[PDB]
């Protein structure tokens, strides 16, 4: 699949991303995401021979804050993906009833499929 | 002689010997330039003309 | 404590410059630790000039 | 399910922020009162399944399995300590944290509704046997053990994920429900075959099926005590689990396409059944006695009767009780003698005149006795193939001879007759060995009593 | 540290701490005959620090506590059991020289990262081309299998060709009875076991191969046995030294730059220390190394990060 | 002339006893080895195994067991006293079911 | 066709097997890669003369300035070759082995 | 060496990649392969052993005459329908030259015999740029001009660099010959999807580029060239160990890791189509390069080594290279499996 | 005391600890901001 | 190429025979020569009449095998009567591994290639029985 208005330059996030609803506060993602900087700051203290949970308290901060303000945005960005993807496949089911007929549905008193037993 | 010979010399032991010696025929390979030039002249003319790629 | 480690023949089976042996690998010598030969210091003597008595 | 998920979680940093004398009364505990937490799921009644979410849910096969794990997690614990006690702290946190994220995944695994979830949930079972069974394998071989073992289990599960996702895009989506209420017959063209091969072959290397047995026997005799727990109880389980699932897709070539494993699996049990009759390395034996009954158990699969179903789960449930203590009796007595030999350690009526009553009373389960569950287990298993075929029972009844002779052999072998009267050095029995062994047996008699709770689906 | 390119682009360059005085004089000689007594006083002369002996707990010396860590940790050496047996099928020779080899190479780095840190020179005695002579010597009296010592010529070629030879080398000869009649007043019996044909084969090898091979490179003053105090006249010869040849004015600036930024992190220094070839008098299995690994963990001012270090403070850890 | 090795000769067999002759499970450590003991008895039968044993001797009708024993005695019974055969066969309607034709 | 197109293709076939099969020294394929420069220079002016593509007539002279401005960089190099050592042969390179 | 002179070639590094990523004319991307060449010359020959010098001979030869090649596709292009928009080509014959210039330029199968010589002479921190930006480049630009290739070619070179980056490997231990070949598998890998759909190649580039990224860091944070070096670094340090561990098993690609996540997505949107035995031969060419990855994490960090002393002086020095960032990178790299659907972030 | 001739460092330094997390806090501070502002106009719009 | 692997499949097989030996050997013929010359190109034989031994070899035995599998696979369409089983062409991938082994005058590597062979050429006539393409679709 591709832009689709790559015309219309790069536009990390467009302005019809303003009509989507934004991921919540304490979206279990994000969440996640914050999980991730608190171990990255961990790492962070393991590597070099500082001993971990502790004197790098501002680290864990600066992690934590940082990982979850980028994941913030492309979990923004991940949503308006999807909405764009869902608009355009309705507007191609829209645009052609020739091709995608109704399957009438042949109900079950009269469907045949055969048995092949397993004794 | 069920199991274990002739089992770990059907399984493992054709795959181990297929692995290692195409291993020691394909990166067993003195470091010249002229191997690797000739190798590429032949790639492009049995790529293009006997199986072709633009045709 | 009886939980078996490798020894140095072990280590030297996973030693040398290439892994598997041939007929043909025999000349793979090792390679320098500091990545540096010790070059041919191929310069014997500088430009000497017989200048005769044209 | 996330109230069992999110405390086996916070089982983890527990172990972290613990200390010496300090991280082991918090695991063991805690992880008690887990199996007591999923006492609590069972409920399962009537019409389907129960589910516990928009994404996890719980068939009853699942529930007898799922409570199994979270008993066999503290027994584990417990028992994986005087050969690793004085190694360091920080390896013993270290491996106590590997064996929790193993049993998260294991839960994850058993609880699955989705197959592809289902299937990274079954290479994220495999991810920390690899490493205990490296790192304490102890014995000049477990290289090649972790090798084999991970080649086979890959290499075999490896294509699986092909079918499924060919499957996921010509059949919508994979609930199991989904799955059911929407599956139709999948007639015999050729790419039929290799998609039912490809998915049972899969599993039939995870049971194992006979020609794929030798992953086992180094992958059990070069481990620690706790990955064996784990790698024959809940992984072989774990893979008779996936086949009683995904065997309800491609029923309508099953019959045409299931003759050549069926007489693989027969013929292999007798050969199994007689290879385990003659070896050292009693270790061993209880793996090839897996084997035998794990054959048996496909047996159970490829026929397809709901009295097949029954036998299968509840010979899956008791081999895996029986299997998992008698690996940990030969740790005892391995912890006594440093030779895993069988000829060597000898006696012991004598000497430990109370750890030979637990030796007596597994070898009869696994003669299976008949008050107990795997008696059942095999006992409707020989009916159900009866009713396949009139002449299979040569070889369950020859099964049943030489398992009662190999069974008999490691009871009065290395437990009868004389001590070698140069060992000197053997303790009188700890109180630890003696609750390993009380913490199995209870609950099989107990079950042995009232087993309705165990079989399967097709109850 | 504050180092990398951005010391190098707010400070302009680093030649401006030389030169006259910056520079590195380096008292080679014979055991108990060129030692601290002449270099001290040449030290003191000249306006120009001083590096005491390279001993075997060096490494210990030179971080957080300066005591010597017990010899189970900086050993095996045994330095008199050296003096005492050179002979033992447990391995005692190379491993004290692998040990002093790396003490000397650390000493070294230390000496001349004060010498491109500000200045302003140093000396040092019995350096590291001095003791490729000794251990030479010492398999002249055949102690060691030789494809042990070809692993000390492999050792030798990765090291060295790193760094820029010293500036000057005072070499003391004294003769051997007078070496043997030191010892002997020194009085310390393990040091009273040498033998002395070591000693003999000692001069035979440092003057017939370190002296035809430092040639210029490390220009020499070769001084007699009771020419030692005598500090005014190697005072003033160093004072009309005439720096001839050497590497040192090829740098311009640039090489300066590069030693400046390897000297610093010795552990980049000592990447190139244990190569290995196994050696077996030499080399430790997995379970020695990994219980006084732990025990080296259980000291109390030496576990993770000297400088974050609880247990001696420090009260900065952020609460 | 050689040893190729360094290390401690192996191993220390440490019986865990004659040290303490009361001792539990696992090492020398006196007290907390018996907690060791006391709660993988007391959190491990004491609170586990009896109710467990309670827990699962009984709960409710687990797969519609009773409910489908008076259920069927209550079918039966009707189908006795409105004289009809008792289990129909042809589960479905043949009214509403339509075969395919040749 | 413009006749001359097929001779110049030809000669670009001429130039990269010159490239490619080369047997003693490195300054002879360098020098070759040079005449493959100087064939794509020819051929493309001669159609944008013919095309009469008159605002982006650049492409000749600028694809000759940077791929000789590439050949300066590989005399340097095989500047630095020799001077290692002592010839420039192919041979003498076997170290570093595959 | 300068300071000011190794930010002024990254300078032209970036400046010649985003002059590849950026423009819409043919000679503009020529400019930028050759700008690219120029500046990455003298990354190598950092230090001044002639390993690196033969090392950047190699390179500079196939290099610049895959850029002529290059050119000689795009002055074919004008041969035929002449204008200078990066678009469908106008030749199969066009596309085939282009197709071999770039497989020569990124390495694959045919044309790999530069890269492993290119990368045993040469110190970690060049090795580390040429395989970020000698990837990074030219997948833009097969990106744009996929939809004019004949398909044998990149389907033949992804299957043939798959495999050979599997069976050479089992043999080296010269950890850069090693690196290079786990280069070359990953590149057939993200070759291959590039007519199906080109998300997954470009998800697949981030997640390689990482992953080198931090195995790199970590051989830089101790200097080692051989698997008895990484057993030295057991000895002296734990966590390096650990590091090792995880990420040699995220280039495994286990389910439970972050390195499956590009096999599993390729799979899935090759086997829409009626491509499956495709994936199957892939997948299992896959499971062979794990196997040197698993030697490898047996020599480092589960058996262990015999070690050495002066390790017992390297204890009284705690450790002090910069890493320039590697807990980061490790943990964006491995972790990373519940984001999935960060793959629509891409397109 | 206890650490000879030097330590490398181990006084916090002060520049850096304060200018983390003043940066932190606003960063924090204008993530949000903008998340308020864009839960405003979703309801706005809709 | 495309034209000859095109002249061996559209056969009807079915039996027309002497045809599909002869296309079977045109395929050995041009595989033999294709490895030869990567091989020729990277050992340097050095005598020349060693190059053309070596290419003489490979051409001859890769030929053998297109041989011998053409032969069995026509004798099988004939004799079974059903040309629709890859039975046939197991029996055609197995004569083909065994005289391998036989002209390399080894007998392992004629069982294994007996066994490989057999699978693959089962595999290939089964894929074109049922269908599925060359590389691609490559539409969605
Ligand atoms: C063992 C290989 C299992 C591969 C996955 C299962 C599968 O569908 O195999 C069929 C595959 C290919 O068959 P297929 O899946 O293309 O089946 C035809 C499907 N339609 C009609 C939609 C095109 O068989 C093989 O690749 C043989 C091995
Ligand atoms: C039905 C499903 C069947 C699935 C079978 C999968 C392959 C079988 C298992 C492969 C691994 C076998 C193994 O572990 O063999 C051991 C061998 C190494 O043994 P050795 O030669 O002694 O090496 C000592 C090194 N110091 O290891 C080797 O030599 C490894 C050789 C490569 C094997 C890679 C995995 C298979 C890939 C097949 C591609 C075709």
């Amino acid at each position: 699949m591709t832009g689709r208005q790559a015309r219309a330059p790069l536009q990390f996030l467009p302005d019809e991303a303003r009509s989507l609803p934004p991921p919540k506060l304490t979206d279990p993602r994000l969440a996640y995401i914050g999980f991730l900087g608190y171990c990255s700051g961990l790492i962070d203290n393991a590597i070099r021979r500082r001993p971990v949970l502790s004197a790098g308290l501002h680290r864990q901060f600066l992690y934590i804050t940082s990982f979850v303000f980028v994941g913030y945005y492309l979990l923004k960005r991940q949503d308006y993906m999807y909405a764009v993807r869902d608009h355009d496949m309705f507007s191609y089911i829209k645009s052609h009833p020739e091709d995608f007929p109704e399957k009438d549905k042949k109900t079950y008193r009269e469907v045949f499929e055969e048995f092949h037993p397993v004794r | 002689l069920l199991d274990l010979i002739w089992l770990e010399t059907i399984l493992p032991k054709t795959i181990s010997l297929a692995q290692m010696k195409m291993s020691t025929t394909i990166t067993s390979q003195k470091g010249l330039i002229k191997l690797y030039f000739l190798s590429f002249l032949i790639t492009i003319l049995i790529s293009t003309t006997l199986l072709n790629f633009h045709e | 404590a009886r939980q078996w480690q490798p020894d140095v023949e072990w280590a030297e089976q996973y030693g040398g410059a290439v892994m598997y042996p041939t007929k043909e690998t025999a000349h793979w010598k090792p390679p320098p630790w500091n990545d540096v030969d010790p070059p041919k210091d191929t310069l014997v003597s500088n430009l000497t000039l017989n200048f005769g008595p044209q | 399910m996330l109230k069992y998920i999110i405390p086996t979680m916070m089982l983890m940093p527990l172990t972290w922020l613990s200390k010496n004398s300090m991280i082991w009364i918090n695991t063991t505990l805690h992880s008690l009162l887990i199996s007591l937490t999923s006492l609590l799921l069972l409920n399962q009644f009537g019409d389907n399944s129960l589910n516990f979410s928009l994404t996890f849910f719980s068939d009853s096969l699942s529930t007898p399995l799922l409570i199994l794990t979270m008993w066999l997690l503290p027994l584990m614990l417990m028992a994986s300590q005087h050969h690793l006690s004085k190694e360091n702290l920080a390896r013993k946190k270290l491996f106590i944290s590997m064996l929790i994220l193993l049993q998260l995944f294991l839960i994850m695994t058993f609880t699955a509704t989705e197959l592809i979830f289902f299937y990274i949930m079954f290479e994220a079972t495999l991810v920390p046997t690899l490493i205990i069974i490296t790192r304490w394998g102890n014995q000049t071989e477990r290289l090649n053990a972790g090798l084999y073992f991970l080649f086979y289990t890959l290499a075999g599960s490896l294509p699986l994920l092909v079918a499924l996702i060919y499957i996921q895009n010509t059949m919508g989506s994979l609930n199991f429900l989904i799955l059911q209420y929407w599956v139709q017959p999948m007639p015999n063209s050729w790419s039929n075959t290799f998609m039912w091969l490809a998915c049972m072959m899969a599993f039939m290397v995870k049971m194992p099926l006979y020609g794929l047995h030798l992953w086992l026997p180094k992958a059990h005799v070069e481990a620690p005590i706790a990955g064996s727990m784990v790698l024959a109880a809940i992984l072989l389980k774990l893979g008779g689990y996936g086949m009683m699932r995904i065997t309800l897709l491609l029923n309508p070539i099953t019959d045409f396409m299931a003759y050549p494993f069926i007489m693989l699996s027969l013929w292999g049990m007798i050969m199994t059944s007689s290879i385990c009759l003659r070896q050292t390395d009693l270790k061993s034996l209880i793996a090839y006695s897996s084997v035998s009954h794990m054959a048996l158990v496909i047996v159970a699969i490829l026929i397809q009767t709901p009295w097949s179903y029954m036998g299968a789960t509840a010979l899956m449930i008791a081999h895996g009780l029986t299997s998992s203590m008698l690996f940990c009796l030969a740790n005892s007595n391995y912890e006594r003698v440093h030779s895993r030999t069988m000829i060597l350690a000898r006696g012991l009526q004598t000497l430990l005149p109370l750890m030979a009553a637990w030796w007596l009373l597994a070898s009869l389960t696994n003669l299976a006795l008949p008050p107990s569950i795997n008696l059942i287990g095999e006992l409707f298993v020989v009916m159900s193939t009866f009713s396949w075929s009139n002449i299979t029972i040569i070889l369950m009844g020859l099964n049943m001879v030489i398992t009662a002779l190999y069974s008999l052999y490691m009871l009065i072998t290395t437990q009868r007759g004389k001590h070698t009267h140069h060992i000197n050095n053997i303790l009188p029995s700890f109180t630890r060995e003696n609750a390993l062994m009380s913490l199995h047996m209870l609950p099989l008699l107990l079950l042995s009593l009232n087993p309705k709770i165990i079989l399967g689906p097709l109850y | 540290l504050q180092y990398g390119p951005l010391a190098y682009i707010l400070g302009e360059k680093t030649t401006k701490k030389m030169t006259e005085n910056s520079k590195l004089i380096t008292v080679d000689g014979n055991i108990c005959s060129g030692k601290s007594k002449l270099a001290k006083e040449v030290a003191e002369k000249l306006g120009l620090k001083h590096f005491p002996e390279a001993g075997i707990h060096y490494a210990d010396s030179t971080t957080g506590d300066g005591k010597p860590l017990p010899v189970r940790f900086s050993g095996n050496c045994s330095l008199e059991k050296f003096y005492d047996d050179p002979k033992s099928n447990d391995g005692n020779s190379y491993r004290l020289q692998a040990w002093l080899y790396a003490s000397r190479l650390l000493q070294y780095a230390d000496a001349l990262e004060h010498l491109l840190s500000t200045g302003q020179g140093v000396v040092l005695e019995r350096s590291i081309y001095s003791d490729f002579v000794f251990l030479e010597a010492m398999y002249r009296q055949g102690f060691i299998r030789k494809q042990c010592v070809d692993h000390y010529n492999q050792v030798k070629k990765v090291t060295v060709c790193e760094y820029l030879p010293p500036h000057v080398v005072i070499y003391v000869d004294v003769p051997v009875s007078e070496v043997q009649s030191r010892i002997q007043k020194k009085g310390n019996p393990h040091e009273m076991k040498i033998t002395s044909a070591y000693l003999q084969d000692i001069e035979n090898v440092y003057k017939g191969t370190f002296l035809p091979e430092m040639s210029e490179k490390c220009e020499v003053l070769q001084y007699s046995a009771w020419e030692a105090e005598d500090a005014e006249k190697v005072v003033e010869d160093i004072q009309y030294l005439k720096y001839d040849k050497g590497p040192w004015l090829d740098q311009d600036d640039r090489k300066l730059h590069n030693l400046r930024m390897l000297v610093q992190d010795k552990l980049e220094v000592l990447n190139y220390t244990s190569i290995p070839v196994f050696l077996p008098e030499v080399t430790i299995g997995a379970h020695q190394s990994d219980r006084v690994f732990q025990e080296f963990t259980e000291l109390p001012g030496r576990k993770y990060r000297a400088g974050y270090n609880e247990d001696v403070g420090d009260k900065w850890i952020w609460l | 002339p050689t040893l190729r090795w360094q290390e401690d000769p192996e191993p220390e067999d440490e019986n865990l006893y004659e040290k303490n002759p009361d001792s539990h499970g696992y090492d020398k450590d006196p007290a907390v080895d018996v907690w060791n003991m006391r709660v993988v008895f007391f959190f491990g039968f004491s609170i586990v195994l009896v109710l467990g044993s309670t827990f699962v001797a009984y709960l409710p009708d687990y797969r519609m067991q009773e409910w489908a024993r008076r259920e069927a005695e209550r079918l039966v019974k009707y189908r006795e006293a409105h004289g009809l055969p008792l289990m129909e066969s042809n589960c479905f309607d043949p009214s509403k079911i339509q075969l395919p034709e040749d | 066709m413009s006749l001359v197109y097929m001779n110049i293709m030809m000669a670009f076939t001429v130039s990269l097997t010159g490239l490619l099969m080369y047997r003693s020294h490195l300054m002879s394929s360098l020098l070759c890669l040079e005449g493959m420069m100087l064939s794509l220079f020819i051929l493309a002016t001669l159609m944008i003369l013919n095309s009469h593509f008159t605002l982006a007539s650049m492409m000749p002279i600028i694809l000759l300035v940077f791929a000789a401005c590439e050949a300066a960089l590989g005399l340097s190099l095989l500047v630095m070759v020799s001077n290692t050592y002592g010839t420039d042969y192919v041979q003498n390179l076997n170290l570093l082995q595959c | 060496m300068n300071p000011i002179i190794l930010i002024i070639i990254l300078m032209t590094v970036m400046l010649g990649t985003i002059i590849v990523m950026i423009s819409t004319h043919w000679l503009l991307i020529w400019i930028g392969f050759e700008m690219n060449m120029l500046a990455i010359i003298p990354i190598m020959m950092k230090k001044h052993n002639p390993r690196a010098t033969e090392a950047s001979t190699k390179y500079f030869l196939t290099q610049s005459t895959a850029s002529m090649l290059l050119m000689m596709a795009i002055i074919i292009n004008l041969m035929f329908s002449g204008q200078w928009t990066v678009m469908k080509l106008f030749n199969p014959m066009a596309s085939m030259l282009m197709t071999m210039a770039l497989a020569m330029k990124l390495g694959m199968a045919p044309f790999h015999f530069w890269v492993p010589e290119v990368t045993q002479g040469i110190p970690l921190s060049s090795g580390l740029i040429l395989l970020t930006w000698q990837k990074l480049a030219p997948m833009s630009v097969l990106y744009q001009i996929l939809p004019s290739i004949n398909l044998d070619l990149i389907l033949t070179l992804s299957i043939l660099s798959i495999t050979i980056g599997g069976w050479g490997g089992l043999n080296q231990t010269q950890l850069r010959k090693i690196m290079a070949y786990s280069s070359i598998a990953h590149m057939g890998w993200m070759t291959a999807v590039l007519l199906y759909n080109p998300t997954m190649t470009l998800l697949n580039l981030i997640i390689y580029i990482i992953m080198t990224s931090t195995m790199f860091t970590l051989f830089m944070a101790n200097s080692t060239t051989t698997t008895l070096s990484l057993s030295h670094t057991w000895n002296k340090a734990p966590i390096m160990t650990i590091l090792v561990l995880i990420t040699l098993l995220s280039m495994g690609g286990l389910p439970p890791l972050s390195g499956f996540m590009p096999k599993w997505m390729i799979i899935q949107e090759m086997t829409k189509n009626d491509s499956i035995i495709l994936p199957t031969l892939m997948a299992i060419t896959a499971l062979l390069n794990l196997y040197f990855y698993m030697r490898l994490t047996y020599s480092t960090a589960l058996t262990m080594f015999p070690s050495t002393n002066n390790m017992k002086m390297k204890w009284q020095f705690p450790t002090t290279k910069r890493m320039t960032l590697l807990p980061t990178m490790t943990v964006l790299s491995t972790m990373l499996l519940p984001l999935t659907p960060i793959l629509s972030i891409l397109e | 005391k206890f650490y000879i001739q030097e330590p490398p460092h181990g006084s916090p330094n002060w520049l850096k600890v304060g200018l983390t997390l003043g940066t932190s806090a606003f960063l924090w501070i204008y993530l949000i901001k903008q998340h308020n502002e864009d839960v405003l106009e979703y309801k706005r719009r809709n | 190429a495309k034209t000859l692997l095109h002249q061996y499949w559209d056969i009807p097989e079915g039996t027309e025979c002497h045809r599909k030996t002869y296309a079977a050997t045109s395929i050995g013929g041009a595989s033999g020569l294709v490895v030869s010359a990567y091989s020729v190109a990277l050992k340097t034989p050095t005598s020349f009449l060693e190059g053309v031994a070596r290419t003489g070899r490979y051409t001859f035995t890769a030929a053998a095998i297109g041989a011998i599998f053409g032969l069995t696979s026509c004798i099988s369409a004939q004799v079974r009567e059903k040309p629709d089983d890859p039975l046939n062409y197991l029996i055609g991938g197995c004569a083909g591994g065994l005289t391998l082994g036989a002209r390399t005058r080894s007998y392992g590597i004629g069982a294994a290639a007996c066994a490989y062979m057999g699978l693959t050429a089962a595999l290939v006539k089964m894929g074109q029985l049922e269908g599925w393409k060359v590389f691609a679709e490559p539409k969605v």
